[PDB]
């Protein structure tokens, strides 16, 4: 990314091959690098534990006269990601149909064996992945452009919680100012 | 005149005393036992109630 | 407005922004089986959730030149998730379905889709007097193409779009449970199919409930633009799903 | 009137059942500002679930409730130079990182403070170290602005009679004292963009702001025959917060403690692709 | 009398018509989630009769010189019909269990058996500071043997018997639910497990939530016989199994 | 509400007479994993006895009632070597034999911890040890799994802003402090049969669910002319225990701290033969 | 808000006063007093009660 503003827009294409990947990630909201410095991350990295669901909200920034679906699918933790949209939908997910309301909403479960995660996951304590795919294709009339975006918002439920309070890692220094 | 409370414990499974000596409101201890909160302000913020179940628009 | 419509079954939801009512079989929602219609004695099990909940079987291309498709039910599920399993480790089942099929194009596209669910689709060999085997009519989730001119191969169904391959005028179709997607006015066509048969069970394996058909009445068409074609999407649910007889899988 | 008497778990979870209808809930705008409401509970089957747990630990009054290092010095009990016999600090909480920060989440605060002081010596190293010193005392002085202030060790200004001070003595506890809101305004402001005179010129920031005085501290009357050395750490921590206005937290490191200025930082880390997951 | 023993889960019975009183755990009998001690939000499902069934694992050969064997749960039954699938299919799984170990001779046969369900049964490799691979310790439902004599290969378990593997008195192991097989007077031990764990739920592939172990405390022995060993036979059968977290199969 | 008011002794012996029936309390049958539930009166001629024995000190509350040391380490105030002059301990209970024992009779359990520190300092043998030094101060440093690490004795990181610290002086009493059930799941555990990665690879057994944090502690700003070596002890105290699933207690010696690796042992000593009883 | 109670003392041949200072109820001293105890769980776990008396098969 030469351009740092390019890191908060998903590209899409039309005539895309079938049943594609759009983008994945690991669900690690104070530790993967996605999540590491959003509004919620920063929080959860002054605390050690916590709990709850998360919302995922999706909007489509393209064309008025464009459209699309897309599948966004939510796998609990397991020995291999999902690699293709049959194995995706499998698990938790919602099938999101562009239209006039531009926005989407994937809430994503508290599924745990136990009642907190460590903020600093690990093998023990994974989430799982999120993960989209085309369900069928974006379409475009004559005089369009022939790319768009999209942008992810992460945020938590009602039920989010956190414990234990620690110092962040973030911030530093070397000598008194 | 001394206060009397309950105390942080567990949930399905308890008193404690407290007496101020000190003439300034300042000296009290940390009143860390409020637990209400609202966050209409931030969330919801709009003029005209939205409800969740009807179309944004 | 009656223009969107959501479906929500076990873990899985549709939503649809631009469609038409649904139809809902002869009229009859899907249930399970009465006490005093009931045959079998042992008790049946009902893994609800498990396995009723949307399947999108793969996607076919909406050609110029397209003349129709057709899958056949339930063996069209035969390999999906946990209803795949279930079905192969029962000897009796029985299932309503939801079928959903998708279709989207600009306002600058024209063309017009029949949405048909036949039961009892028997179908007739592409020469008279000649048997062929079970993979020229079902062969999974893969949909089969009509033909617009006569078959000749033997081991083929007649493909003929004009007679459906069932020896019925195409046109007559309209009396089946079905719906219309005209890209004018519509994106989806959804249909609750209850479970039609002259028993009160059968083994899913050895018997096609119903087909599905889709047949283009208006060809596509459209100019300059730089889509070449019209992806289509078949969704299926299993509704209130019991089975019963436990063996060991085929 | 011998005694007087005197809990909030977070949202349960309802069961949910197979929907088929025309609310979509799923469905929202974000371009009204407005952030969705919906619950796992709208989009999938859910079994009932009592939740217990309770955000206690995340109120303002503990997440700052918690004292913290904002300023060490160093000062000899004998030497040369006059200036390295004493302390002086002008008081402002923008100089450790870490508080700095925790602070800087907020745009105004108001709460009263506890102050705790800790102070340690140790002798300096030389080719004689034979000697016997009793305990030392140290004092600490606080000065409002416009007070008069000490230049010497032995100065006039120690005869603290209306400036409160504190005399203490090594091996005790701690020194410790609780300051009231000592403002001038409603709160306290950790930003302020503005300048100090009217016609939008001169000192620009929140050091506009920062007139909080100063603190002095000195050895009583201790003058070893060789150098012995003193540091004093001092904490502060906030009590009955209020906080107001939240803003996002800091992103590019500090570098200077009077001024927001900072160099441009990357948003974050970087990975092989849009699908790498590994 | 009370001799006589009868269990029936799903489509499975076992009739035992010699045998003890059945143990339950520590007094507790299996149940499932209630809704005030749950943690994940979304529905679980109940695959009751389908999972809830008895399951024989494979059988073992007892002879003069047997020392013991081993076997560890729910891995045993990794892959074992619907309850398999359940468990590949689900991030989250629970369920209690109830074992029955069968063995029979003739009245002119003696020995003794131990049978004890060990939960949180940690071992320690054969040599000290060195790890091993899931695989000297569970491989499915092949039963594992102890070892009379020190183990020395540092790609498996320590197998001293007498340390039970777990530094531990090998006769103190009477304080865990367990039963006796003593040929004089019995022929089946039935041992009821509730579901113990720290956490309401918990992944199934990647933690073992119990142990089960047969020692001979009292060797076989026999004279002027045709038969040559006594065969044992495993059963087991989960009980209020519940799933959750859906994803893709492992 | 100025006041508010708020013992169980053993079985007695009752009296017994001759007997002669078809009732066989002795013969049993431990077959059923049943143990048995006789007296003596079911099988000789008893006298009436009242007991007041009580059970009350073999409550686990009181069983581990008690502090044990759990870790103890050394640092010098001055040293070439940087790492030398601080300590950072993982925590985790696994390391003092005893201690470790005590706990492993139970598989889950679930209580608030009393920690006490016990500090000492030494000067270090030399050829010149003529000095003089004020008393000596330590901070103690408790890191929450995450947070920022300190690599050298004044490294920025001591300026505890959210992390809980303690100052404490020498010739005072041991600091002490008391921390809640800290725990993700609903009971701490000392065995967890099961792997890390989902795969069945990776880490396995307990190490797997330590994730309590780290330790540091230095000395404030002692620097001395020479070298002085500080020890710290850690001794924890459980409070409102509860505890689940007892097993059987541990006889082989351990052999590392973070396994339950092993050396087999005889079952227990010997005699001269089955009958030898001198 | 005070806390009167029996203290440990002899048989054949006594109070206390308690109170809490902190608000925090981990703070408060050890609860030994308890001395309720049920061994049949891990002395008689079977499913079918048997009298000592009868015969156990
Ligand atoms: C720019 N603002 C400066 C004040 N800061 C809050 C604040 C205010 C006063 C104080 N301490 C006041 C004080 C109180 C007692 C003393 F002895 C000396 C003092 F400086 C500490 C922090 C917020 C940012
Ligand atoms: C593997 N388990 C580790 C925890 N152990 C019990 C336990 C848990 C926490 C603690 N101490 C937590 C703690 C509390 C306060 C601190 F400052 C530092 C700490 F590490 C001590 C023992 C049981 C075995």
């Amino acid at each position: 990314t030469t351009d740092q503003m390019e890191m908060f827009r998903i590209p899409v294409t039309i005539n895309a091959p079938l049943q594609q990947q759009v983008f994945g990630l690991r669900l690690q909201p104070g530790l993967d690098s996605v999540f590491k410095h959003t509004l919620l991350g920063e929080i959860l990295n002054y605390y050690a534990h916590w709990s709850g669901s998360m919302k995922l909200t999706f909007v489509f920034c393209g064309s008025a006269m464009a459209t699309g679906k897309f599948l966004i699918a939510y796998s609990p933790p397991g020995a291999n990601p999902p690699k293709t949209r049959k194995d995706a939908m499998l698990g938790t997910h919602i099938i999101w149909d562009i239209g006039l309301q531009s926005s989407c909403v994937l809430c994503v479960p508290w599924i745990s064996q136990t009642h907190y995660r460590l903020v600093q996951q690990d093998e023990y304590t994974s989430a799982g992945y999120v993960t989209c795919w085309y369900q069928t294709g974006m379409i475009v009339p004559p005089g369009t452009p022939n790319s768009s975006s999209i942008m992810c918002f992460a945020s938590a439920c009602n039920d989010f919680s956190v414990r234990m309070l620690r110092d962040t890692p973030f911030i530093s220094q070397d000598n008194k100012l | 005149g001394a206060q009397v409370s309950t105390q942080k414990t567990g949930a399905h499974e308890i008193h404690y005393t407290n007496i101020n000596y000190y003439k300034d409101a300042a000296s009290n201890s940390a009143n860390r036992q409020d637990f209400t909160q609202d966050p209409s302000k931030f969330t919801e913020p709009v003029k005209d109630v939205m409800i969740k179940s009807l179309p944004a628009l | 407005s009656d223009r969107v419509r959501s479906i929500t079954l076990g873990n899985s939801t549709i939503t649809t922004q631009e469609c038409a009512n649904v139809v809902v079989g002869y009229g009859r929602w899907p249930t399970y089986l009465r006490d005093d219609e009931a045959t079998a004695e042992d008790q049946p099990t009902q893994p609800d959730v498990a396995t009723c909940r949307f399947y999108t079987l793969d996607s076919i291309k909406w050609e110029k030149g397209s003349v129709g498709w057709w899958w056949k039910f339930p063996e069209a599920l035969s390999d999906m998730g946990l209803f795949g399993q279930n079905m192969q480790y029962h000897y009796l089942g029985r299932a309503g379905y939801t079928i959903h099929v998708q279709c989207n194009a600009s306002k600058f596209h024209q063309g017009c889709l029949l949405v048909v669910c036949v039961p009892e689709a028997e179908m007739g060999g592409a020469v008279v007097g000649q048997a062929f085997s079970a993979t020229a009519m079902a062969n999974g989730d893969k949909a089969y193409e009509f033909t617009s001119a006569t078959q000749s191969d033997q081991t083929k169904v007649q493909t003929a779009i004009h007679n459906a391959g069932m020896g019925v005028g195409v046109g007559n179709l309209t009396i089946y449970p079905h719906q219309w997607i005209n890209l004018r006015t519509n994106n989806s066509a959804t249909i609750v199919m209850p479970y039609i048969n002259s028993v009160p069970m059968d083994n899913m394996f050895r018997h096609y409930n119903f087909t599905l058909m889709v047949i283009p009445f208006v060809k596509l068409d459209y100019a300059d633009t730089a889509s070449t074609y019209v992806p289509i999407t078949v969704t299926v649910a299993p509704m209130c799903a019991e089975y019963n007889g436990l063996r060991l899988a085929q | 009137g011998d005694v007087e008497e005197a809990v909030v778990h977070v949202a349960d979870t309802m069961r949910s059942g197979p929907s088929n209808s025309a609310s979509v809930p799923a469905l929202t705008a974000v371009e009204t500002g407005h952030t969705s409401q919906v619950t796992p509970s709208d989009t999938m089957q859910t079994r009932h679930v009592k939740n217990y747990h309770s955000r206690s630990e995340s109120t303002v009054e503990n997440f700052l409730g918690r004292s913290a290092c904002v300023y060490m010095e160093e000062y000899k009990t004998t030497d040369n130079d006059v200036n390295k016999k004493f302390v002086a600090w002008p008081i402002n909480t923008k100089q450790m990182v870490q508080m700095r920060r925790k602070l800087e989440m907020f745009t105004y605060l108001r709460f009263d403070m506890e102050v705790t002081f800790v102070i340690t010596s140790r002798q300096d190293p030389g080719t004689t170290l034979a000697q016997d010193m009793p305990v030392l005392t140290h004092q600490i002085m606080y000065v409002p602005p416009g007070g008069p202030i000490p230049a010497k060790v032995d100065d006039y200004a120690w005869q603290t009679s209306t400036n409160p001070s504190i005399f203490w003595t090594e091996g005790n506890a701690p020194a410790r004292m609780s300051i009231p809101f000592i403002s001038i305004g409603n709160a306290y402001s950790n930003f302020y963009d503005g300048w100090s005179n009217f016609d939008q010129r001169g000192s620009y920031g929140y050091n506009t702001l920062n007139n909080l005085g100063h603190i002095y501290v000195r050895h009583v009357s201790g003058s070893s025959p060789h150098p012995i050395t003193s540091t004093i750490r001092v904490y502060f921590k906030p009590k009955h917060t209020r906080a107001w206005v939240p803003r996002p937290p800091r992103l590019c490191q500090y570098k200077k403690a009077f001024s927001v200025d900072f160099t441009p930082t990357p948003i974050t880390d970087t990975r092989k692709d849009i699908n790498t997951v590994t």
